């Protein structure tokens, strides 16, 4: 038996009718989700069914799972091969508008995207009919609106960039802030150089890992992906490693503008040589993060870390990514009275990727630089 | 930051555990309680073991359990579990009172809340 | 089997730390016939 649902809620939210410059609040919000439920005994009438619940039929999403097991309607099969699976996607695109000058249109979205799905084997105990999931696992999909434009204007090649060295050092205190989450203050935290875990000899396999991060806690070294993460995202994104989030998901997009200032005309430029005057500015980054999986190797076994002696990630992901755009940067769009027409336009992107297979920070930049001149010499003779 | 001291807690909790508990367990420099009901006839922190351990709160009921015996290479493992262990040869058993810094930690994981005193029935079957 | 590589050099595995290496992959057997592209190969920059 399956299930699933469509919801959509457009709202257009107009503020009309110091903040009275908001103009229209455009917000839209679509959840999917199904639900598959396999090895489900019973059948259905003729013009059809309610045997699970009620709710199920139209898409309530609530659990039926146990409840199925208890009325002993599902297979009593021990050894059935068939995954229950659960599917979940959100769409969020608020959408405003702003009127701070009169000649200034501002134009503001916020975006945030999430899928999730969940897939469980399971059986059903002969005695006590109750629902056993067997080995739960989750993927799934993360993108929202963000803004880094504070190291958009940082010098960045392969002889020097300022966010890169503020990644390797934001390491140290996000490995800091990890272990006294994890380590709550009580204890010294353990850490690669002390006594109780001293660097071993060259013979000892791990002997390069302990030298290669001598005061990081012995939990969080510097390729941790929980420890790399937010420092890549503060580092790029110009917060301060001591007090931004170490999460890997974030709630609150932020929103990405869009300016247009046609407003030079009413200064001086009416009689000034110029016909028309305009300027925008388009600013939208996103953080992205293409898959992530719940890991089997988080579980509640003693082992903890992992081969390089990491702790183990309850969320695991290949790659993130930092996608920055200025389309355009700046667009000087005039006239002149001599029909002089100029479109002047400068692109920008960043396209950051970090990979956490080999804790590589791949970087992409894009500068496009646009002059269009249109002119009419009139009256020409040959 | 949301860091919270549970050391003191941990301490109580355990000690009040071996009172009700006719259990007489010896303790560590790093907090760590544990009691040696045999011995058997020394694991390095780089060495491979195999446990029938039992793992359960202090209210009794079991969040990790191994029935038959699992290899693991004893530095990957829980701190507690890391003082522990050498403590003994193969064949006997140990019975660890670990507390949340030298296990899961202030936040915990899924199925054991942070912190959360821990208690592991450890047999060391082979240390191949 | 002995190749596992979470046992890697541990007690009596067949593979030992160079393993891991390009350059000493060979040496990083510690059984004896061992050939370059039957029993494993190495690849230097593999795409996933």
């Amino acid at each position: 038996i399956q299930n699933s649902n469509s919801n959509t809620l457009t709202t257009t939210l107009n503020m009309n009718t110091v903040l009275t410059s908001i103009k229209n609040v455009q917000i839209n919000y679509t959840k999917n989700s199904g639900t598959v439920l396999p090895g489900y005994t019973p059948s259905v009438g003729f013009l059809g069914t309610s045997k699970p619940s009620l709710g199920f039929v139209f898409g309530s999403q609530d659990d039926v799972r146990y409840e199925a097991a208890k009325r002993g309607w599902l297979t009593t099969y021990q050894d059935f091969n068939q995954s229950f699976t659960q599917v979940s996607n959100k769409l969020l695109k608020v959408t405003a508008n702003i009127d701070l000058l009169p000649d200034l249109k501002v134009d503001l979205s916020m975006d945030r995207s999430y899928s999730e799905n969940t897939s469980e084997q399971y059986s059903v105990d002969p005695s006590t009919n109750e629902y056993k999931p067997l080995s739960p696992y989750t993927y799934g999909m993360f993108s929202i609106s963000t803004v880094m434009i504070k190291t958009a204007f940082s010098p960045s090649d392969e002889t020097q960039s300022a966010a890169f060295d503020d990644f390797r050092s934001n390491r140290l205190i996000i490995a800091n802030r990890l272990a006294e989450g994890h380590y709550g203050s009580g204890v010294a935290i353990p850490r690669y150089g002390d006594a109780n875990n001293p660097i071993p000899a060259e013979t000892d396999p791990n002997y390069a890992v302990y030298t290669a991060n001598q005061g990081y806690p012995i939990g969080y070294t510097k390729s941790n992906q929980a420890v790399l993460l937010p420092a890549f995202l503060a580092a790029y994104t110009g917060s301060d490693a001591s007090s931004s989030s170490t999460n890997i998901f974030r709630s609150f997009p932020i929103p990405n503008w869009s300016i247009k200032y046609n407003g030079l005309m009413r200064y001086k430029y009416f009689k000034d040589k110029f016909k028309r005057f305009s300027l925008q500015h388009n600013y939208r980054a996103s953080y992205t993060i293409n898959q992530f999986r719940s890991n089997f190797d988080y579980n509640s076994s003693p082992k903890v870390q992992d081969v390089n002696t990491n702790f183990y990630n309850e969320i695991i992901m290949s790659n993130v990514n930092l996608v920055e755009q200025f389309s355009p940067l700046i667009r000087m769009d005039f006239e002149l009275k001599s029909s002089l027409r100029v479109l002047s336009e400068i692109k920008k992107d960043r396209a950051l990727s970090m990979s956490f297979d080999n804790n590589l920070l791949t970087e992409v930049k894009g500068m496009e630089y646009i002059i269009g001149l249109g002119y009419r010499f009139k009256d020409v003779i040959f | 930051d949301e860091v919270k001291d549970y050391t003191a807690e941990n301490e109580k909790e355990i000690v009040d555990y071996l009172a009700q508990n006719n259990l007489t367990a010896q303790r560590t420099n790093s907090g760590l309680y544990y009691i040696i009901t045999k011995e058997g006839s020394h694991p390095t922190l780089n060495s491979n073991i195999t446990v029938i351990y039992k793992g359960y709160f202090t209210n009794g009921k079991v969040f990790d359990e191994s029935t038959e015996g699992v290899s693991y290479s004893l530095r990957t493992l829980i701190p507690g579990w890391k003082e522990g262990i050498p403590l003994l040869k193969s064949g006997g058993e140990i019975q660890l009172f670990v507390p949340a810094h030298l296990g899961y930690g202030s936040n915990g994981n899924k199925t054991v809340p942070g912190g959360a005193v821990l208690i592991f029935e450890i047999t060391l079957v082979s240390v191949n | 089997n002995k190749y596992d590589p979470a046992t890697i050099g541990q007690a009596g595995s067949f593979l030992n730390s160079n393993i891991r290496e390009i350059v000493t992959a060979k040496s990083g057997f510690n059984n004896t016939n061992v050939s370059e592209a039957t029993d494993y190969s190495v690849l230097e920059n593999a795409r996933k």
